[PDB]
């Protein structure tokens, strides 16, 4: 856990742009 | 997808509900991956639709397109701004590569009825990108 | 164009001096601290002091004054870029910025003054950069320095590749005391500790208005950024091209792009605060705080000050929820609650005394100002697409980011 | 917690209490402080200040804080305010031409929003001349019963004698302490 809200994964690129 | 398959029935009835003319803030699901939707994934949504039913067919409105995206993006964690079709008037081209749905009239593009029209082409064909290049950069 | 980069102490005792071009006689430091004397004593006071034809621009450190006297017309400007990489240098080598360290790391200072400016033009400021060839525990610079990339060493290499980042969010907020909101900018921040291997080129992508725009989806939720101003790593170029953000992260925290625009939605927070100041009798605090964000978000940590007169005495909180505590040397009533549910609402009813005798001068009404800090939530709906982590090597990175969001300058002006 | 120190305290007596002594100057105010006190009519010369004492009756630290009722020192009654439990009203009815002035100043007084757990003490000092009023049209020129939220009581008390002075007494301790 983590104060501030637990971090979260992002993504590589606009896979929905191609 | 067993959580996709319950969601389906539900999304459809809420979808055939709306006509096809209150809390505030964006939480997000803690720990929850967001990423745009992905060819392989539009393409197994579009063949999951074709197979099960429901969209082919029905009457495109934004109330049920926004409903159908945010039911996506609550069951699997991507944007609801793949969803998208190109300009009219005429058919309309999905804007994300792999989406197998495209919204074809039924009779200014604004008033012209459409409904979601399952095509195969699409997912190999990119008809969005080669109409607005400039669009896909 | 600096003449002399000094650092000054609390009583007028030079810690350390570095001349940097000659044209200033050191004895002209002398006359800093009776002038700022004179200045703050009628109201003249200025960063910038003027001695005859020498100019004395500085800012204030927590203990010292780090004055850097000129002469010819420099570029002020620059001066305190040059004293803010100074400070940020000082920060990141000793944890302490205070006199305790400035008597005791002299042998490291002193190189540091010298390498970083020469002649009074800055060359080099970058403290993990600099944390190579400067040292208080030498080889020859390392080639980042010479290199275009100069905030990120080549040949960086980690066990795992894990990048985090905190976008963190700063709610400012300004209610006059009639009940509007006359200033309420929210500025993005998006904080990244990365921790890679090699000298990868990220290439972030997040749900921009103009991008969206230029993409033909402006018809989603994107955050209409007014300004964003990229950390030195974002090329410039790639970004006004086609809002393209390509740049290569350094090794450890810093500070990538820092966004801020305008909000018109309504505050997160509704502080609905009277007061029953009987004269010189007693007075009464009807303090409500309505929580006007959404529900399913928790602001942790809500400290909404409250400014009490200065000579209360005797006080008394009948609050609801949240612990209500009287602090003397801030003067201010410190609504401190630990978890506020969004949708919340929590009264108080203040009562205090206060003396039979009026007071000699005018205090002033120092503005309410909460210090609410909730997690995982996004006001300006800002969302991170994608981070393309490119390496020549290759490698599978594991992005990581959080959103914080938190009370920037939440004022609120009383009656 | 535990508080049985102090119920073993009020086993015998805990409560003391304060009180308030203010009014015109020339009203008997310090000959009944100092009759209160010790028992006898002192001289005294007229308050330039004030008289602080206590009185211990009834197992009640009852203080007496005296104020005179000069023009310089009327709005001076401002200052014993402030943690100020109880209040007395001495009034002169042996100067026609000052009963308005003093029914004025307890008005002024009466005013204040800072004194409001403070009840009415009527005292009736000069119980001594023909010319004095009985206990009801003092009351009735005063007004006395339209002080709204006010618990006032009228005692006609001799500064000579001293006949009075312990029916009001009792009478502020009954108003005072609400126990057997
Ligand atoms: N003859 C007679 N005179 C009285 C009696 N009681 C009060 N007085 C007069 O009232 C005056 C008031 O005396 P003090 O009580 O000492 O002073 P005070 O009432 O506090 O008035 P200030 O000091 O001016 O505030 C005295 O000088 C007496 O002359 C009384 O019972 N008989
Ligand atoms: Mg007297």
């Amino acid at each position: 856990d983590r104060k501030g809200g637990s971090y979260s994964q992002a993504a590589g690129s606009d896979s929905a742009q191609s | 997808s067993k959580s996709s398959v319950i969601g389906w029935p539900a999304v459809r009835e809420r979808m055939r509900r709306a006509e096809p003319a209150e809390e505030v803030g964006f939480p997000v699901t803690p720990q929850v991956p967001l990423r745009p939707m992905t060819y392989k994934a539009a393409v197994d949504l579009s063949h999951f639709l074709k197979e099960k039913g429901g969209l082919e067919g029905l009457i495109h409105s934004q109330r049920r397109q926004d409903i159908l995206d945010l039911w996506i993006y609550h069951t699997q964690g991507y944007f609801p701004d793949w969803q998208n079709y190109t300009p009219g008037p005429g058919v309309r081209y999905p804007l994300t590569f792999g989406w197998c749905y495209k919204l074809v009239p039924v009779e200014d593009p604004e008033r012209e009825v459409l409904e979601w029209r399952f095509d195969s082409r699409l997912a190999f064909h990119h008809v969005a990108r080669e109409l607005h290049p400039e669009y896909f950069k | 164009s600096a003449s002399a980069v000094y650092v000054l102490d609390l009583k007028g005792k030079v810690l350390i001096c570095r001349n940097y071009r000659g044209d200033v006689d050191m004895s002209e430091v002398e006359h800093f601290m009776p002038i700022l004397m004179e200045k703050e004593e009628e109201g003249m006071l200025s960063p910038i002091l003027a001695h005859g034809g020498v100019r004395f621009m500085w800012i204030k450190h927590n203990n010292l004054y780090l004055v850097a006297t000129s002469k010819k017309n420099a570029c002020v400007s620059l001066v305190f870029s040059f004293l803010y990489k100074v400070v940020q240098v000082f920060s990141e080598y000793f944890k302490e910025l205070e006199e305790e360290s400035i008597r005791d790391n002299f042998v490291i200072i002193y190189e540091l003054l010298d390498e970083l400016m020469d002649f009074g033009y800055p060359q080099t400021t970058d403290s993990k950069i600099l944390q190579e060839y400067i040292t208080q525990e030498a080889p020859r610079p390392p080639a980042t320095v010479t290199n275009a990339v100069s905030w990120r060493s080549e040949g960086i290499k980690y066990r795992k590749n894990e990048v985090f980042l905190d976008v963190i969010e700063a709610v400012n907020l300004l209610v006059s005391a009639n009940g509007n909101v006359l200033r309420s900018e929210i500025v993005g921040s998006i904080k990244m500790r990365v921790f890679l291997s090699g000298m990868p080129e990220l290439r972030l992508g997040l749900n921009d208005k103009v991008l969206f725009d230029n993409t033909g989806r402006g018809k989603s939720k994107s955050v209409e950024l007014e300004d964003v101003k990229f950390h030195q790593c974002v090329r410039l170029s790639r970004f006004e091209n086609d809002r393209t953000i390509s740049f290569i992260p350094p090794d450890g925290e810093f500070e990538l792009m820092s966004y801020r625009l305008n909000t018109h939605v309504k505050p997160l927070i509704w502080i609905e605060s009277v007061i029953e100041k009987h004269s010189h009798s007693r007075i009464e605090y009807m303090v409500k705080a309505k929580s006007q964000f959404k529900r399913r978000s928790t602001a942790n940590n809500v400290e909404i000050h409250i400014p009490v007169p200065n000579d209360a005495d005797s006080p008394k909180f009948k609050t609801t929820v949240g612990s209500v505590k009287w602090v003397p040397e801030n003067s201010e009533i410190v609504w401190s609650v630990k978890s506020f549910p969004g949708g919340k609402e929590y009264l108080m009813r203040a009562h205090f005394g206060l003396p039979s005798v009026e007071a000699e001068d005018k205090e002033g009404k120092p503005p309410i100002s909460v210090k609410f800090e909730i997690p995982y939530f996004t006001t300006s709906g800002i969302q991170v697409r994608y981070l393309k982590i490119i390496e020549k090597s290759g490698y599978q990175a594991l992005p990581w980011v959080r959103y914080i969001t938190q009370n920037g300058d939440y004022q609120l002006r009383t009656q | 917690g535990n508080i049985f120190a102090n119920l073993f305290k009020g086993l015998f007596g805990k409560k003391e209490m304060r009180i308030l002594m203010v009014g015109l100057d020339a009203a008997g105010k310090t000959t009944i402080l100092y009759k209160l006190k010790l028992g006898e009519i002192v001289t005294t010369i007229p308050t330039i200040g004030f008289n602080v004492e206590t009185v211990e009756y009834k197992n009640i630290s009852f203080t007496v804080w005296d104020v005179g009722g000069q023009d310089k020192i009327r709005p001076l009654w401002r200052h014993y305010f402030q943690n100020t439990q109880g209040l007395i009203f001495v009034v002169d009815s042996n100067d026609r031409e000052r009963v308005n002035e003093a029914r004025e100043e307890l008005m002024r007084m009466l005013a204040e929003d800072e004194l409001r757990d403070a009840v009415l003490l009527v005292f009736a000092n000069k119980q001594d001349l023909p010319n004095a009023m009985n206990a009801a049209e003092i009351t009735d020129k005063l007004g006395l019963h339209s002080l709204r939220h006010r618990n006032w009581y009228i005692q006609a008390t001799c500064a000579t004698s001293g006949d009075g002075l312990y029916e009001g007494l009792d009478w502020l301790s009954n108003q005072l302490r609400n126990q057997k």
